[PDB]
């Protein structure tokens, strides 16, 4: 359970704009323990792979169930997925550089419907969390539409537009929170914004809500574009071009608990000069508090290239991302206070037993008990590789510390890749089993853990 | 204590910030994890089970794609194979719809044109220092909570926030002073070590204080007459004499954004209109229902006596008004207790030049003759410069520095708002003197019509024979017998455009165009050009933000001289739509409507419902950059056509869209504007902003229609003004404001006064 993904299985399809994945979406609807299925999204294409395990080293896992090609103009790097209202069967939206959102029905492999309306490329989609027929799209043309597929909306789909001034170039990240009405965007402007969407009312209708201000809105996260944002619970994670790193932040006075302010509750931009402001801000506090980024080195000057955090009822929450130099990286999130206890028991033992103290791994036949039976015995965590060394002292500090802002978490586990390869996109099956990163060369890396080999 | 004795002692204290920011960073992940959502919205059945492999074996026709797979297996990712290839057939979907023409930002539709604020050009399609400073004040942020628990903690003399406070502007006991010197210096020894990035001096941290900061927040807001003038300073200040909002889109902003409005202190503050006013009265009913004065005749709180004394003053000399009912309604008081407290207070004394009538224009027949073109420029707005309404107290002369005899390349006519009168000034301007059982203040005209010789609209007040009064009231826009008469040239404020609808462009270089979805005759008004209205150097940013420093950025030359353009690119209407061509169907002109300048486009040709619009762009859209480095349906076209704000597509022959302008971010804008002074008590605020938002909402120009929309506010807000004290006497200065400008007629007073007791018994339940 404390189990970090291995390689298992990679593939190449065939050169599709003579070429990249760009995105990588499990199905999430699915009845809990139903085989995973993912659809990996080209410029052109659509695969659709069941995902089996396998006794048999040498099995392919792997199963192409669907493959569909836009047969239009259009180049597309975004997908997600929703249902048919009536029916429940699967549909996968597939978004491009025209500024259309093609609805599939993949299982049956014809179009559902399009999505019009966009000015200009969609970069990035989104299924709310909280009804699984609310998409938000994100566009070249600064705004975020959030589309429904509900029957009552079908003459008239797009429910809300994010406008205003609070973006002013092009996007390239768009997030819903868990509830389902808080979303956020960003992009090649540097602004993360914070919108919360009113109710949407269960009739037609004639124009989409306009909201014209974000609740929270800052550029100074990041001193570049940033290119992948989320939700964390109520924290945020985003990324930006050039910093190398993954931010994990918190906007001050921002809990899901509290009531969902309305439009009128936005702040607006009175002050020219100032580059953050919130509604939900309590000496000037900071609007906003960095807490901790995760290093991931060798992004160069690339850019669109996404994370995702596997986060799951009962399960460990684990952080992946792919860079540009053949490296995936992995953060465990339990790791971190975990590693928090064990240093607390271990100091808190130096000073009752003066430096008379035994260490212990955990996980095997042996329990602090069998441990104390044998002679102060503190419990480390079986993977907490080499009192210890100061090098061991700062290795361990560097992936395991979250004490510093501004420091620099170093994956807990970093495999590389064959060839050259930079990561789009990184997508899990439900149950936390699977993780597939897809990126340039139409190249496919599989991970697995909790296998049967 | 020593410098080095107490940096030490910060150094200690200094290790619970890693170790808190541990502890928080950790308790959130926990929380986090523990609070993780169930996935919802499961299918009681797996979807795909029915589904196998597509891979082929050893079809026809069908499209056809490869994909290698390898295995891999043990830590390395070491593949086990070269790997095994297979092919699959390729499902083809088509798109069912055609994206809409491509656009930036979403387009959203206003009223009238809006101030814009200046910008700052943070982003282009030093950093060095940027990144500084954000770093500096992201640390500032984590130290200002711990700067007095570890003040506390210490508990040296003259330790304060206070008098670090002090000695950061530089009384403090002689080893305060000493010790407030070794905590700065020592602070800066631990926390601002120049060599770092992430460094703060003490002085970043205290102003955060919340007492300190407002000093340098620059959001400020401004014998019995200098009682009235300072009581009534708010409203002096603030409110606009065009639109008689207190946060509006008149007025100038500044480089630093301090905006000057558009109000009685640009023409000298309350005396010298409220002079005027006492002269013209010396110059020349029925009783309350709350115990008035007419028929009778519990200690005053001196904002009581304050409130009655500027209402004595505002109605002046009048004769057939009273501060008694008036006052008495807006206290709580019978109108004979304050004819007691007023007979009780016994509350300056009041004290004309022939001059040469100019040939060119003559202010009672209403005319202009002879070389008036060359002789003035009031009807060439590209060359006007923008003064504030002369206030002087001579005749218009360049001796007494009147601006618009004197202040521009030629004469300028005195306007409604300078405080020169028509028997005074012979530049005062008097409106026109059409009258016409049919069409009348035409282009083609016995004699013209001076507005229009001016390149201006009728004024509802002085343009007395046309019908301007109706035919400039919003309320009778849609009359269409009404304006089949009389005055021909209220367009503007009449606010009516003709049916128009967006569509793809035929011009094959073009994306949007505009359509008319009615018939529109040579002559007529079609639409306005609003926009948000910038400055030079803020044309100039934008020009950069948007990457078009081929041709991308387009800003409507509204004032060229003052140096104001209109930018349609986020806010504005449909007009943003209208393609160029060297022989269009419609023209623009820039009109001076009741001191507001405007752009409006008038049919040059005969446009049948269907067809496009399109006007030669000329020099309108100059490049500012270069320049610097030197039954109404959808009609049946051809093109696609679409609802202007979901852009859905319109099927020809469908009701035009008609959407009611969605402006409540607005109001907020507005309301937030006037929140932001550091000025304003939070009862000045809290009434201004109740006025505002309604009188915004209305887009007066003209003080003609002013005395109907107040009556309407009174009434809509008669609970509310009679509920707390403070209301009812910011309503007073209000009027007393508006009573002092003479442009609020005695009998809305009385009419107010009704209005408000009636609210005042209703509330006696
Ligand atoms: C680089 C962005 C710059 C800041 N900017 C600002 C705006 C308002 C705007 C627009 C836009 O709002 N237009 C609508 C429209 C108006 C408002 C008026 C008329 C008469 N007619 C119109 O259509 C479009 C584009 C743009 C981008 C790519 C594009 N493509 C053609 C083929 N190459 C690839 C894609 N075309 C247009 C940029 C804009
Ligand atoms: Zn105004
Ligand atoms: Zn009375
Ligand atoms: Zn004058
Ligand atoms: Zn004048
Ligand atoms: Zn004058
Ligand atoms: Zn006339
Ligand atoms: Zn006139
Ligand atoms: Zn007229």
């Amino acid at each position: 359970e404390w189990e970090l993904p291995r390689l298992r299985t990679s593939f190449i399809f065939q050169d599709d704009y003579k070429a990249e994945f760009f995105d990588v979406k499990f199905y999430p609807y699915s009845p809990p323990g139903a085989p995973p299925v993912f659809a990996a999204t080209s410029k052109k294409h659509a695969v659709i792979c069941r995902l089996t395990q396998t006794t048999d080293k040498d099995a392919n896992p792997c199963e192409i169930i669907q493959l569909i090609r836009d047969d239009g103009n259009e180049a597309n790097c975004a997908s997600c997925w929703s249902k048919d209202p009536i029916t429940d069967q699967p549909l996968l939206c597939i978004a491009g550089n025209e500024g259309n959102v093609k609805v599939y029905n993949v299982t049956e492999g014809k179009l559902y419907r399009t999505l019009v309306g966009h000015g200009g490329g969609i970069n990035d989609l989104a299924t709310s969390p909280a009804n699984p027929y609310i998409i938000a799209s994100a566009s070249d043309d600064t705004t975020i539409r959030i589309w429904s597929l509900a029957p009552e909306h079908e003459k008239q789909p797009c429910v809300c537009i994010l406008g205003g001034e609070g973006h002013s170039y092009d996007l390239l990240s768009v997030a819903f929170h868990d509830n389902g009405r808080y979303v956020l965007s960003a992009g090649h402007d540097q602004v993360i914004n914070l919108w919360a969407l009113p109710e949407f009312p269960n009739e037609h209708m004639e124009i989409p809500i306009v909201i014209y201000y974000p609740h929270f809105s800052s550029s100074e996260i990041h001193n570049n574009l940033v290119d992948c944002v989320a939700f964390y619970g109520d924290l945020i994670l985003s990324r930006a071009c050039h910093e190398d790193t993954i931010v994990l932040w918190r906007i001050e006075g921002f809990s899901s608990d509290d009531p969902i302010p309305g439009p009128l509750d936005a702040p607006t931009p009175t002050d020219m000069t100032k580059q953050t402001r919130s509604y939900f801000t309590p000496s000037r506090p900071a609007m906003f508090t960095r807490l901790a980024q995760f290093h991931t080195p060798d992004c160069g000057v690339q850019f669109f290239m996404r994370f995702r955090m596997y986060h799951v009822p009962g399960k460990h929450p684990i952080l992946a991302f792919a860079n540009a130099k053949s490296k995936t990286f992995f953060w465990d999130l339990a790791r971190f206070g975990e590693y928090a206890r064990f240093m607390a028991d271990l100091k808190e033992a130096q000073q009752s037993y003066n430096g008379r103290v035994v260490v212990v791994d955990q996980g095997q036949g042996i329990s602090l008990a069998q441990a104390q039976q044998v002679h102060g015995v503190v419990m480390k965590p079986a993977w907490l590789v080499p009192g210890f060394s100061r090098e061991t002292l700062q290795a361990w500090a560097d992936m395991y510390d979250l004490s510093n802002p501004v420091g620099l978490i170093k994956a807990h586990r970093s495999l590389a890749i064959d060839g050259a390869f930079v990561g789009r996109q990184v997508g899990w099956s439900p149950e936390g089993e699977w993780c597939v990163v897809v990126g340039n060369g139409n190249r496919a890396l599989i991970y697995q853990r909790w296998g049967k080999e | 204590w020593t410098v080095d004795k107490i940096a030490s002692a910060l150094s200690v204290l200094a290790e619970e910030v890693p170790q808190n920011h541990s502890r928080l960073v950790n308790f959130l992940l926990e929380e986090t994890e523990k609070r993780a959502p169930q996935p919802r919205h499961l299918s009681k059945t797996d979807p795909f089970a029915h589904m196998k492999s597509k891979a082929i074996d050893a079809p026809e026709g069908v499209p056809t794609m490869d994909v290698k797979f390898k295995q891999h297996s043990g830590e390395y990712g070491k593949s086990r194979n070269s790997g095994r290839r297979f092919q699959y057939p390729v499902v083809c979907i088509k798109p069912d719809r055609e994206p809409v023409p491509p656009y930036r930002f979403h387009h959203a539709e206003i009223r009238k044109n809006i101030l814009a604020l200046n910008s700052q050009l943070n982003f282009v399609p030093p950093r060095s220092q940027k990144i500084a400073k954000r770093a500096q004040a992201e640390y500032a942020a984590t130290l200002a909570p711990y700067l007095e628990p570890w003040l506390r903690k210490l508990n040296i003399e003259g330790c304060t926030k206070s008098n670090l406070i002090r000695f950061m502007a530089s009384d403090m006991s002689p080893q305060a002073v000493r010790n407030a010197s070794m905590f700065t210096e020592a602070w800066d020894r631990v926390f601002n070590d120049q060599s770092k990035l992430r460094r703060v001096a003490l002085r970043d941290i205290l102003m955060l204080d919340k007492n300190v900061e407002p000093i340098f927040d620059n959001k400020r807001a401004k014998a019995l007459m200098q009682k009235v003038i300072d009581a009534l300073g708010s409203y002096t200040t603030l409110g606009c004499l065009i639109c008689f909002s207190h946060d509006c889109e008149h007025g100038e902003i500044e480089r630093d954004n301090q905006k000057r409005c558009f109000s009685l202190e640009e023409i000298g503050g309350l005396m010298p209109s409220l002079r005027r006013k006492w002269a013209a009265q010396i110059e020349q009913h029925p009783p309350c229902r709350n115990e008035c004065y007419r028929i009778h005749g519990p200690p005053w709180s001196e904002n009581e006596v304050g409130t009655l004394e500027w209402m004595f003053a505002t109605i002046g000399y009048s004769q057939t008004l009273r501060p008694e009912c008036f006052v008495g309604a807006i206290l709580g008081r019978p109108c004979w207790d304050v004819h007691r407290k007023l007979q009780e207070l016994d509350l300056p004394p009041v004290e004309i030049p022939k001059q040469k009538s100019l040939p060119w224009y003559d202010r009672r027949k209403k005319q202009l003759m002879s070389d008036w073109a060359d002789a003035t420029i009031t009807h060439e707005h590209a060359v006007r410069e923008l003064f504030a309404p002369c206030h002087h107290d001579g005749p218009c002369t360049a001796a007494n520095g009147c601006p618009c005899a004197s202040a521009g390349t030629h004469p300028v006519l005195c306007e409604r708002f300078c405080l020169c009168t028509a028997e005074e000034c012979p530049l005062k301007f008097t409106g026109c003197a059409c009258h016409s059982s049919g069409k009348t203040c035409l282009q083609r005209q016995g004699r013209p019509c001076i507005c229009v010789q001016l390149n201006r609209e009728c004024d509802p007040t002085l343009c007395k024979g046309c019908g301007a009064r109706e035919r400039a009231d919003p309320e009778n826009a849609y009359d269409e017998v009404l304006h089949s008469t009389g005055c021909q040239n209220v367009a503007l404020q009449r606010g009516a455009a003709k049916a128009v609808v967006l569509g793809k462009s035929q011009l094959e270089a073009c994306g949007y165009g505009l359509f008319a979805a009615e018939d529109i005759e040579e002559g007529e008004f079609v639409i306005e050009y609003t926009g948000e209205l910038i400055s030079h150097d803020e044309g100039v940013r934008r020009e950069h933000r948007r990457g078009d420093v081929n041709k991308v950025s387009y800003l409507f030359t509204l004032l060229e001289q003052e140096g104001i353009w209109v930018d349609a690119a986020i806010y504005g209407n449909l007009s943003r739509y209208i393609n160029h061509a060297t022989d269009g169907n419609i023209m623009p002109k820039i009109m001076y409507v009741n001191h507001e300048w405007r752009i409006k486009f008038t049919a040059i040709k005969d446009i049948k419902a269907g067809e496009e619009l399109f006007f030669n762009y000329g020099d309108n859209f100059p490049n500012l950059t270069k320049k610097l480095v030197e039954p109404l349906l959808v009609p049946k076209t051809t093109q696609p056509l679409f609802d202007p704000l979901s852009k859905v597509q319109l099927l020809p022959g469908q009701p035009l869209p008609q959407h009611p302008i969605d402006d409540s971010w607005l109001l907020l804008k507005h309301r937030d504007n006037l929140q932001d002074f550091i000025d304003l008590r939070p009862e000045e605020k809290e009434f201004l902003q109740e006025w505002d938002a309604f009188i915004l909402r209305r887009h007066i120009s003209s003080e003609q229609y002013l005395p109907r929309y107040f009556l309407r506010f009174v009434r809509e807000k008669a609970d509310w003004l009679v509920s707390k004290r403070s209301r009812g006497e910011e309503f007073s200065k209000l009027v007393a404001t508006l009573l002092a400008r003479r442009v609020l007629p005695e009998r809305v007073v009385i009419e107010a006064t009704q209005v408000l007791n009636d609210a005042r018994g209703r509330l006696r339940e």
